[PDB]
Order: C-alpha cells, then structure tokens, then sequence
C-alpha cells in the first residue's frame, strides 16, 4: 500500500470499569473496538476508537491495523499507562501484508 | 496520530516478530532485553487476559503460541519507555526455532 | 471607588439587579384591619460555602 | 445570597393566619448570574406550608462589591422558608398556643391554590405531618423536654416539628428539556449517555437502572462512561433537583426507540436472548443507535398575572428534631431527627435516603453552624476548614431516623418517581427551631418574649441570647 | 548523605534530587502517579489527603502505624519509613474489607473524601482490629464529608466493633477481616533499623534541610545559623509557607533527636521532650490517669480535654508539643493551660541550659516567646496536681478568624490544706488578646477568701473590667 | 449538669422504605437500593476526577490573579518580578483575549 | 477520512440538505461512541452509505425545524434554531441508510 503513514495506534487506559480509549490510523473502527474488547475479556461498551484522519490507507488499513492496536491495548490494560506503536515503514511492510 | 503529545507517563512498544516461515518456538530469551535502559516488560501469548485468537474470520493469534507461521508472525511486545530503548530491548529477544 | 458592600449599603444606594419582582393575592389591607394581633420583625440570614 | 427579610404579619387569637407582607432583599454580588430566578424561589415559598388569603411578597436583589453569588441546593427556596416559619414561630408564641398545632391548622388542604395559584394535587404532606407525629412520638417527647427544662438551671431543651413544600422544575420552563443518545453494540453490550452530570448523587445510577427496565436487560449490560456536548447538546444543568426527571424520560424515550426496532426479531425469535436479537438487526441493517428526548410540559408563570405553573409537582416532607443546649457556652447536641419524606416510588430508595441525609445536614450546617466574614472593606476572611465549620461526623443528629413515604406514586414522573435533592435540605430548621425553643426556656429561667434569632445560630447567637447575671454584667456592669 | 529513601505501598522510592517544598501529596500524585489520594484543603482541616505511615520505632523498639495528612508532610521528613495509601491496601478486583464496607453500606456519594476515610478507618484497624464504636467515630475527627451526613459510614463500619422495610445493605455478605494478610511491613527498614542514622542534607529550589541526627547537630546549626528553622511536624510551618507566603531558606528537622522524643517520669511531674507528637502525649497521660488518684491527675485531666476537640488522628500524630508551644498562637489551646498550671520549659543552646516556669512572660507579643533565637525548646514538665489543687480546661468550639479571638482557658486553684481558702490562683486565657494571658488583676484579689459566691462575683466583676 | 464533661450516647439510626411489588423481575432494579455504581472504584481511588487525570509532558499549569480590592480603579500591572520565576511562560490580561 | 475527501463530500451533502453554508457544519473526527457498529472505509462506497446517513439526520433536523420556518420564512437560521431550542425542541439526530 505504501500509505505514508504508515500503522499508529495510541492506547489510553482509564482505569475504570475496564475503560479505554484508541487513537488509531485505521479504516475500521468497529473491528479495532471488538478486537480489543474479546482480548480483554470486556464488552464493547467500555472500548473507545477515534479516528482524526489517516496518512493514506488504501485497504490496508480496513484490518492489519488491528495486530498494532491489540498488542497495544494490552500493554495500556497491563502497566495501566497510555502505549504508543508507530510501525517503521520495515515493519509495516513485512507485518502487514498487501494485495 | 503520532502528532499527538505524548502523556507524561506514556510508554512506547515495539513489537517482535518471527524470523521463520514456519518452525516451533523452542525458547524465548528475555535476559538481554531486561539490560536495555527503560525496559518494562516482554509481553506474550501467557499475558493476554480472555481470548489469543482474533482476525477477521477468528483463525489469528495475536501473540504467537508454539508455532509461528510466516516470518512477519508476531511473537509478543516489548514495552519501555521510549522508542529507541523498545527496539533495544527488541533485538535482546532471542528466539529459538524448530523448522 | 466608593464600595458597596452590604444589602443596607445596597438599598440606600439604589443599587439593584433590574426591579422588584412582586406577588400579591387578596386584600391586605382588609387583612390587617380585621386580624386579632399584628407583629412585625425583621431577619437576616447568613450565606454559605 | 444571604438574605433580609422585614415581615408583617396579621393572625386571630386561633393562630390562624389572615394577612401577610413580607420584603426580601439578597446579596447578589459584582455580576448577576442566577440572583434573580433565586429570588423568584424564594417568592414562589414565601407560604412554605401555609395557606395565606391575604399575601405580599417583594425581593429586591441587590448589587454589591462582592463575589458574585450563585445556586446552592434550594435556590432560594430555603431562605424564603425559614422567613415564613420565623414570623409563624411568633404566631404560635403570641397566641398562647403549641406550635405543632398553629402550623396543623394553616397547612393547606388538598385542591387549595398556592399565593401564585397553582393548584396542590397529591397533597402527601398531610400524611408525612401525621406519620413523623406518631413515628417521633411527638408529644410524649414535648414532655420528657418540659421535664428536663424544670430539673436543669444551666442545660436547656428544645423540639420542634417543620413542615416543608418545594416546588419541582426549573423557574425558566425551556430548562426543562433533556437527552440522551444510546448504542448496541454487536456483542449486546450497551453504552448509555445523557446531558446530566454525575457529582455523587447517584444520576448515573439511576439511568442506568431506567434503562436496564426499559429495554427489559440487566443493568451488567449498560455502561454510562461521562457526559458530553459532542453526545449531547444543548443540555441543562444538572441543577433544580430535576435531572433524573428530565434525563430518565429521555433515556426512556430512546430505549423505547431501540425496542421498536428490535421487535420484528423478537417475535421470529421470542425465546432466543437479548444478544441473538442485537446480532440479527445488525446483520438486516438496522440502526442500533437512537437519540431520546424529553421536555417537561405545561410550564410557565406570570408575574403579570399571577397564572401558570411554574412546577410540576411539589416535594413534601416533614422533619422533627430535638437539641439540648448549654446555656452558657452556647454549644449544643442534636439529640435526635426525624424525617418522613415523599419521593414518590422512589427510583433508587439507597440513593434517596443517601440525598434526604446529605441534604438535611447541608441545611444543618446552613442554620447552625457555617458562618463566612468579611472584612469592613469586603475581603472574605473565611477562606478555609480552620475558619468554616461544616458539619463533622461528631455533629450529626445522635438518634437519626429517615422514612420514605410509602404508596405515593407520582404519576408524571419517571416511573412515578419524584425529585428528591433539595427539598429536605429546609428541613434542618427543624434544629434551628427546636434552638430557639431551648432559647426560650433558658430566657425564662432568668427569669421580652419575641427575642431575636438571626440565622445561622452559632454559639454566638445561642450564648448571647441567653440573657443571665453574666451576660448583664460584660454589657453592662 | 543526601538520598532520600522510603517506601510507598512496599515499593521502595529512591529520591536523589528531594526538594524539601515537596510534599508527600504532591509527590505521590505527580510523581509516582498515585492519585488515589486527594487534595481537599491543603491545611489539615479535611482529611481528603489521609495515608498510613508505617516506621520502626527505635525509642520502644517496635514497630507503630499512624494516619496523617500528605498535603502537610514533607518527604524530607520521611526517611526510611513506609507509605500506604489507598491503592495499597486493595482495588476493585480485591476490596479490603474497609473498602467493601463505605461502597456497599451507601457510605461513598461523589466519592472524594472515600479514600482518606478509608485510610482513616484502615489505620485504626492496624492500631485495634477490634475497636469499639467510640474509638471508630474518634477515627475521623479529621475527615469532612459534604454529601452523605456521615451516618452511612459510621453504620457500615460499626461492623468492625465490638461492641455493635427491606435493609439498606446486608452485613452478612461482607467478607471478614484478616489482619494476618496486610502488607508485611519492608524487612529492608528492619535491616536498616541496626544502621546508625546520620545526618542529611537536601537542598531545592530555595530551601535547604538538614535531618538532625543528634542534639550536638542541631545546637551546632542553630549557633552558628539561628535563623534555621525547626521543623517537626509542619503544621504551622506547612501552613506559613503554602498560604501566608512565608520562605525559610534553612530548615533544620530535629525529629529523630532521642532528647526531643523522651517520656521522664520526675517526683513534680511527667516531662516530654519538645518533638513528641499529641498523640503520644495524649496515650502517655491517659495511661497515667486511668493508674494514678484522681488527686494527682487534675493538670494532665485539663490537657486530656483541650486534646480532645483538637484537630484528628491526622495532626496529632505528628503535631508536636513544642510547635504549639513555641508557634505561641493567641488561640493555642495547651499555652493557656501550661500557663495556668506553671509547666516548666526546658530551653537550651550550644553551652546553655536554663528553666522558666511558663507565667505571662514567656510570651511577650504577638507569636513571640522569650526563647533567644539559638535556643530550642528541649522539654516540658506537666505537673502532677497536689492536694487540694484543682484544674479545669475551657474552650470555644467556633472559629472566625485564622488565629485570634477564640476562647480556650486554663484554670487552677490551690486551697490551703484542710480549708477551702484560696493559697493560689491562676486564671489564663487564649483569644482574649494578641497572646495568651493570666488574669493577674483579679487572682492576686482572691488569696486567703474563703469559695464562696463572693469570691463568684468578685472575680467575675474583675475578669469584666479586666478582659 | 452545668460542670459535666461532654459526653455522647450510643448513636440509633433507623431507614425505612418500601418494598418492590413481590412479582418485580430479579433483574428490575427500578425501586431497589442498588449501590451508586461507582462506589467500589471510589472507595479503591481508582475513579478518576479532573485532577487525576494524568499530564501531557507539554501540560502547562494556570494560576488565577485576583483583585485585593472591593472596588478600584486598575492603574499599573508590573509583572517584572513575575517573569524571573522559572518556568514562567506568560501573563493573560483582557487584552489577550481574542 | 484518509485523504479521499470524505469529510469534504458529507459538510457538502449536509450544507445542502440543510440549505446552510459550509461554513456553519464541521466534522471532527470518527469515534464508536458517536455512530456505532461501522462498516470498514472501502468498496469506494464510503460517500454513497455515510451521504444518505447525513442527508437522513438533516432531514429529521429540517422537520423539527419546519414550524419556526412557517412562522418565521425569511429571519435566519440562527433564529430558527434559538426558537427551537428554547421552545424544548431536540437538536440533535441520528441518521441511517441500507
Ligand atoms: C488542621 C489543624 C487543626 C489544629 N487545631 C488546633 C487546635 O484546635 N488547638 C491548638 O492549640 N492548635 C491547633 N493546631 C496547631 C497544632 O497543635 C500545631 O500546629 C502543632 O502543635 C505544631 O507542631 P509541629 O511539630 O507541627 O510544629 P511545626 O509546624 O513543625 O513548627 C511550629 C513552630 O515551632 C517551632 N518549633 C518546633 N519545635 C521546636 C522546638 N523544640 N524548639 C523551638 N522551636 C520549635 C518551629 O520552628 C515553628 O516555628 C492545629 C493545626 C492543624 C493543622
Ligand atoms: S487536603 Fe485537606 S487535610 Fe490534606
Ligand atoms: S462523598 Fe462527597 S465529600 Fe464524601
């Protein structure tokens, strides 16, 4: 795809309640917010996605932003601090696939 | 999304990932990541709190558990406290294969 | 500048928020003029954090 | 606002009131916000219990080189009431007769019109008079009090029974309105908000136990997260006691919305749960999302006229409290409370009996203790816990007994609930009173009738009433 | 030398930059991102703040816990013990009995104040597992609550006592208390209890503070440096500095001097060092009272009750007796009961040591005593009553400004023996003036009269023309 | 009883309210004392008010300057001992508001 | 939006369905806690769903509005909108479209 940006989540626990916020560059907010909630084991209600926009997604970003946002997540729901993952564009390329 | 300011108690991740197409993971080795300066924690399939399977149609984990599948295959997560020291502690993360 | 500080302040000052607001039913001066006693009185009460 | 009133008042030898005039003036402050609807509150419970033929209530809201002052649960409503059982304590003192009964006989009845002629439906103060009669054994313990009195030179007694009316709805009518705005998501999980704001008096709760009745779920499936302008605009504040009101029928309104669109798939599966529903609608593409709203109707009042309702409906509730206090030091216990109170079928009667509590020991505070200083140049001294004295633990009615009036359904509530955060704050001058009766018999063990008690009663004011050898010599040897 | 070292919910902190300006509240919250604990007041007053302390105290060789105020704690002073704050004692996925109890008996509305009621109660739980409803109300003296009325709470926790329409809540479900399973206390500060401690310096942005080791230390400093300045338990200096704007570029905490912290039993009375804390005052006397003939217990009886309506367990435990002598606040409630009863002060420098017996001219104008400014305040003597000596201890309960014009009284009479003639008589006074006061117009009119209604009235005629 | 020391006598508290109707669904919380839903993570610290939130590394902090006078005229702002203070960033008057 | 110009399209959309200028309408951001249970952004349909969605919500904003209109055809916008708000009429809809 070769988005410019390449694939960004921010992961905020708030501490309550399981509740937690995603800024993430993503073309489906509705799948990041599920696969987040089933890993922690909380219903959707507690999990939030927002999307300002994208540095480009093309498709790629319709689901392989989620392998960022889940490992993310957990990291925020483990040390209960805010996690940021920025792929290098090596990264990106090798873990996210294409066409 | 990268733009956004960082919390004051922010953590980075850096994710780790298979250099097999298809082996068994034999062993995983921390001991060097722990040296890195701001290392957190290593995170693996064992951290993850109700469900390792996700995708789309339900047949991904989200952290490697016993085989890895692609080189790529995400394995786990290393968190610290910037970036520079997450892909430090990244290449401590010696991983042993069984093709 | 000249303060004012107090509601007794206040009302000899003419320093008001907009005009009296006002309810009245029946005939008070009937009331009085018919009434076994009167007393009058006055009270302040005190505001609070 | 502070407050001064001047009252005139004209009764027969019965006690029974027959002409009224009273002057408000409050302390307003350097900037006018809310001053003048609070001065509407306290017009509006000038009469607090009491049917008056013959009524005149000014406010003059005075502008000052103060802060400016605002809303405090009762807006108004609490200082025009005290006014009102001030001057009725000196009916009852005038004629010769007991209090509880000059109070008894000027209640309104059922159907009476108000001095702004609103009509007084479910008229439950009757019953909440007559329960805590019985329930505080009243007149068994004006007794026991007379009894201490003669046996004690130096501690003295007091008691008293308060009645209270408070009109429910903003004095503004378009204040009445709010919203609510509802997701399902696909695992049946649902995220809930409104324009009301949570700051411990359990709103949030209790939407969530609306919603939980409305959809037919349990409330483990609902989640309030916070409240919003980008969910909800152009919200009310969370204020004049009403927002369970205004929000409950809103949430109400778009859980409906979600149970219409789910009924198709309800009948075609009526056993199957909640979540196969949720999952079924999604994948027909339906909207799993609904906005709700709610506006209270039939509002407005005239000055002009004097026509309208400004309220709903009213609150009632009644509160007995008795006190021993040292005469000469002016300190004082609160012995023991009780409060029967009318919140309809209470949504939540944990939470309920949590804000009668809060409420009433607020107006403790307001009453007895809590006095801000000024300066002569008009600096605030009083500035923190050190100088302002709220209630503590230790200060709290030793005995304290609250009831939830039973079997009285508001039917133009949500689920026939009613209003429930500011009307019982009033209802501590039940303490104040039952002050100025231990006052009295102190005032007559040495040894003029209708002595000044200004609110709040501190020590101060306690001590300094109770004229004796000692305060005759340090004003005067 | 120069790190700070402590502990905070087991975990050891190492702070090698401490800035004495620090508080214990600021540092939890921005600095270890603990913000369980509030900020309600920032003066003592509300309890919001509350936390346990856990130390090894070296002077009875055991360990002792106690509550106090973070907003008001420097963690200068904290070296080597050990926080708990509320995150310490359990969370929602394991609720410590005192937290399951205010949630589930309706004892936490806007849940503010929820956190140091629940240290506060938690604290007296560690001190007495099985406390009576007493002890429990006493336990937040120094809690304010605005939204419940306080009866939710205390009807919850009346389950911890031993002496205790549907149900608000059910007391049955609760779980039972363990006090087997809290927090060991750091077997590292029980190493380090063997170490001799040494003196410390930390230096900030504009203060510095020096942690005394002994009292050669701090008669050194304060000779060659009398503008040093003693800090115990900061309740008045916390308070100068955070809202009267007050800088003191040198500080000097004597808290760990042994001299300063000892209990003498002497032949006229008991004699506390000057940095006990209230609370150990308060359990030395009431020890002292429930052993001794009333005859001899009158003084100690007055201290007992001006204590009594005195901050909480917050203060006391750290509010030293010495700072509120020498603060000299016209409004102190023990000044005037020391003058009544003549309590006698023992002031030293580097090479002096003398005694005065407290009289109207210890405290020679507003928030002044006669200490020169190298002097410390070593000890105070409260003397046993003899007999035919009577005390009795007055105060105001009603405050308007920061610190004048609140009645608090000592007085005292000594009787001629056999007779009811008065040998002594000592009537002192807080709030009456820009200092505490004796009456020594009206007393010296009443020696040899008989207690009668003429010595009532002459008096009361003298403290009008006199007050 | 003017020379007794205060004293408290034991504290008796009593709460009635009604009953839900007996056929009331288990899962109908309407009319039952369900406790405020946050009371657990208050009790625990864990609800998170304004101030709790934590800080953006770029967070700067606000300080109000008020008025020690009840009515006067302002005549001069000097703030040249206020910009010797580290960290200081700026002085907000009416003139910056936009 | 990722640099399709979605957001432009639908201010487009809602200008129009609602007959005001660009200026007034603003799109922030996407979030799950405003529209739920999102299709992903792909199958270029993303104007096509999310334009009828819009035009949906504007045209229930439009019906609310209608009285004030009647009473009031030329006076603008801003006094069609303060004269629902303060008659207790809701200004805020959702929209949807299959
Ligand atoms: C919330 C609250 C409520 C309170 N209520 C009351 C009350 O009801 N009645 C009352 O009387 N007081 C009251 N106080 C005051 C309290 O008793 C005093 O603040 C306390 O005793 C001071 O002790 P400290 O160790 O905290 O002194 P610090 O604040 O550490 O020091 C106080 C002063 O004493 C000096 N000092 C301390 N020790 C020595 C010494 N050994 N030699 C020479 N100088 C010394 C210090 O240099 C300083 O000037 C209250 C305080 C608070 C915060
Ligand atoms: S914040 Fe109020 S006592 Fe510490
Ligand atoms: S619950 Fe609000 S201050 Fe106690």
């Amino acid at each position: 795809h070769f988005y410019l940006e390449t694939n960004c989540t921010i992961a905020v626990p708030k501490g309550e309640a399981g509740e937690m916020e995603l800024f993430v560059s993503t073309q489906n907010t509705m799948k990041t917010q599920s696969f987040v909630a089933k890993m922690l084991g909380v219903p959707d209600n507690r999990i939030v996605v927002r999307v300002k926009r994208m540095g480009g997604g093309f498709g790629g970003k319709e689901t392989r932003s989620t392998v960022v946002s889940t490992a993310l997540a957990l990291a925020a729901h483990k040390t209960g601090r805010p996690v940021r993952c920025m792929l290098d564009r090596d990264e990106d390329m090798l873990i996210t696939g294409g066409r | 999304c990268d733009d956004i300011p960082r919390y004051e108690n922010e953590l980075s991740l850096r994710l780790v990932t298979s250099t097999r197409a298809h082996a068994k993971i034999t062993s995983i080795d921390t001991s060097e990541a722990k040296k890195v300066p701001g290392f957190v924690c290593f995170l693996t399939a064992e951290d993850v709190p109700n469900s390792n399977a996700t995708g789309l149609f339900n047949d991904e984990t989200v952290f490697a558990k016993d085989e890895v599948t692609c080189v790529g295959h995400i394995i786990g997560a290393v968190v610290a406290d910037t970036p520079e020291h997450a892909q430090r502690a990244a290449r401590g993360v010696k991983i042993t294969y069984e093709d | 500048l000249p303060a004012i500080i107090t509601i007794q302040d206040a009302i000899n000052n003419n320093s008001f928020y907009g005009s009296e607001i006002k309810i009245e039913k029946g005939d008070l001066k009937k009331g009085f003029s018919e009434a076994d006693n009167v007393v009058s009185g006055e009270l302040y009460i005190g505001g609070q954090e | 606002h502070p407050f001064l009133a001047k009252y005139k008042v004209g009764f027969m030898k019965t006690g029974t009131v027959v002409a009224l005039e009273v002057a408000h003036f409050s302390n307003g402050g350097n900037t006018e916000d809310l001053s003048r609807s609070i001065m509407e509150r306290a017009l509006f419970h000038m009469d607090n219990a009491y049917k008056i033929p013959n009524i005149r209530g000014t406010g003059r809201i005075c502008k000052t080189n103060l802060p400016s002052n605002t809303a405090f649960r009762g807006f108004g409503g609490p200082q025009g009431m005290l006014i009102a059982e001030y001057w009725m304590s000196e009916v009852a003192i005038t004629c010769g007769l007991p209090a509880e009964e000059v109070r008894r006989k000027n209640m309104y009845k059922e159907g009476d019109l108000t001095h702004f002629n609103q009509k007084l439906e479910g008229f439950t103060l009757p019953r909440c008079w007559d329960e805590c009669i019985a329930s505080s054994q009243y007149l068994a313990r004006k007794r026991e009090v007379e009894k201490f009195n003669r046996e004690n030179c130096w501690k003295k007694r007091g008691l008293c029974i308060i009645p209270t009316k408070f009109g429910i709805s903003f004095t503004l009518p378009f204040l009445n309105q709010g919203g609510a705005l509802v997701h399902v998501y696909t695992d049946g999980s649902v995220l809930l908000t409104h324009g009301g704001t949570e700051m411990g008096q359990g709103l949030h709760t209790k939407m969530v136990q609306v919603a939980s009745r409305a959809l037919k779920i349990p409330t483990s499936k609902i989640h309030i997260s916070e409240t919003s302008t980008n969910t909800v605009p152009n919200t009310s504040p969370t204020a004049a006691s009403a927002s369970a009101d205004l929000n409950g029928q809103g949430v109400y309104e778009a859980c409906q919305t979600i149970l219409k669109r789910l009924e198709p798939f309800k009948k075609k599966k009526p056993t199957g749960p909640w979540e196969a529903w949720v999952m079924d609608a999604y994948t027909s593409a339906v909207s799993l999302s609904a906005t709700g709203f709610y506006k209270t109707p039939n509002l407005g009042y005239s000055f002009e006229t004097n026509s309208g309702n400004p309220f709903h409906y009213f609150s009632y509730g009644v509160a007995c409290s008795e006190v021993e206090i040292d005469c000469l030091t002016g300190d004082h216990k609160n012995l023991r409370t009780d409060i029967v109170m009318d919140v309809g079928s209470s949504l939540n009667p944990a939470i309920d009996i949590g804000q009668v509590e809060g409420a009433f020991v607020q107006g403790l505070g307001l009453f007895t203790m809590e006095e801000l200083h000024y300066s002569p140049e008009g600096s605030l001294h009083t500035r923190g816990p050190s100088t302002y004295k709220i209630p503590a633990f230790g200060s709290i009615p030793i005995e304290f007994r609250v009831s939830l009036l039973r079997d009285c359904p508001n039917k133009r509530a949500i689920y026939a609930s009613k209003a429930v955060g500011e009307p019982p704050l009033f209802l501590a001058s039940s303490i104040f009173f039952a002050i100025k009766d231990a006052i009295r018999a102190a005032r007559a063990q040495h040894g003029k009738q209708l002595f000044q008690l200004d609110s709040p009663a501190t020590p101060e004011k306690i001590r300094n009433a109770c004229v004796d050898q000692f305060t005759t010599l340090c004003v005067t040897g | 030398a120069d790190e700070l070292v402590f502990f905070v919910n087991g975990k050891k902190v190492v702070e090698k930059n401490a800035d004495p300006e620090t508080t214990l509240l600021v540092y939890l919250r921005r600095k270890l991102g603990l913000c369980g604990t509030k900020l309600g007041c920032g003066e003592g007053g509300c309890g919001a703040c509350t936390v346990m302390i856990s130390k090894y105290d070296r002077l009875q060789n055991k360990i002792v816990h106690f509550s106090v105020n973070a907003c008001l704690a420097p963690i200068c002073s904290l070296h080597h013990v050990a926080v708990t704050t509320v995150e310490g004692i359990g969370n929602t996925q394991k609720l410590h009995p005192v937290q399951e109890r205010i949630a589930r008996s309706h004892g936490s509305q806007c849940g503010f104040c929820t956190p140091g009621i629940v240290m506060s109660m938690y604290t007296l739980l560690r001190n007495q597992p099985e406390p009576t409803v007493e002890e429990i109300e006493n336990a937040f003296q120094g809690n304010l609550c605005r939204c419940t009325g306080y009866r939710p709470i205390l009807q919850g926790f009346r389950t911890f006592a031993k002496d205790g329409s549907p149900s608000l809540f059910n007391p049955e479900d609760f779980k039972p208390l363990d006090p087997t399973q809290e927090p060991i206390f750091p077997p590292e500060l029980l190493r380090l209890k063997d170490t001799p401690q040494k003196k410390l310096r930390f230096e900030g942005e504009r203060v510095t503070w020096i942690q005394a080791s002994t009292m050669e230390e701090l008669l050194d400093l304060k000779a060659q440096h009398p503008d040093a300045k003693l800090v115990v338990g900061n309740t008045e200096i916390g308070i100068e500095m955070k809202f009267k704007n007050m800088l003191f570029p040198l500080i000097v905490c004597p808290a760990w001097i042994p001299e300063l912290n000892s209990v003498v039993h002497g032949p006229e009375g008991i004699s506390f060092g000057a940095s006990c804390p209230l609370s150990l005052v308060e359990s030395v006397l009431a020890e002292e009272i429930a052993k001794l003939p009333e005859q001899k217990t009158e003084v100690f009886r007055g201290v007992m009750e001006q204590l009594r309506w005195f901050a909480g367990k917050q203060v006391k435990s750290v509010a030293s007796i010495g700072g509120n002598i020498i603060t000299a606040s016209p409004i102190s409630d023990l000044n005037p009961v020391f003058m009544a009863s003549g309590a006698k002060l023992t002031l030293v420098s580097r090479g002096t040591r003398r005694t005065v017996r407290m009289d109207h001219t210890f405290f020679p104008g507003y928030r002044k005593t006669l200490l020169r400014p190298e002097e410390i305040l070593l000890s105070i003597e409260i003397p046993y009553s003899k007999e035919g000596e009577f005390f009795s201890a007055f105060k105001q309960a009603s405050r308007r400004e920061n610190d004048i014009a609140k009645v608090t009284s000592g007085m005292r009479v000594l009787f001629k023996p056999g007779t009811i003639e008065v040998q002594e008589l000592s009537l002192c006074f807080g709030g009456m003036a820009d200092r505490t006061i004796s009456a020594l117009k009206t007393t010296p009119k009443q020696l040899s009269k008989s207690w009668n209604e003429e010595l009532l009235q002459s008096v009361c005629a003298g403290l009008a023309e006199e007050l | 009883s003017a020379t007794l020391l205060f004293q408290k006598d034991p504290p008796a508290n009593v709460q009635l309210f009604q009953e839900v109707p007996k056929d009331q669904s288990e899962e109908d919380m309407v009319g039952r004392p369900l406790p405020h839903l946050a009371a657990n993570m208050q009790a625990s610290g864990e609800a998170v008010y304004c101030d709790d939130i934590p800080r953006y590394e770029n967070e700067l902090s606000l300080r109000l300057v008020t008025s020690t006078r009840a009515h006067a005229k302002i005549t001069s702002i000097d703030t040249s001992e206020a910009k010797k203070v580290p960290g200081f960033v700026c002085f907000l008057t009416a003139e910056d508001v936009p």
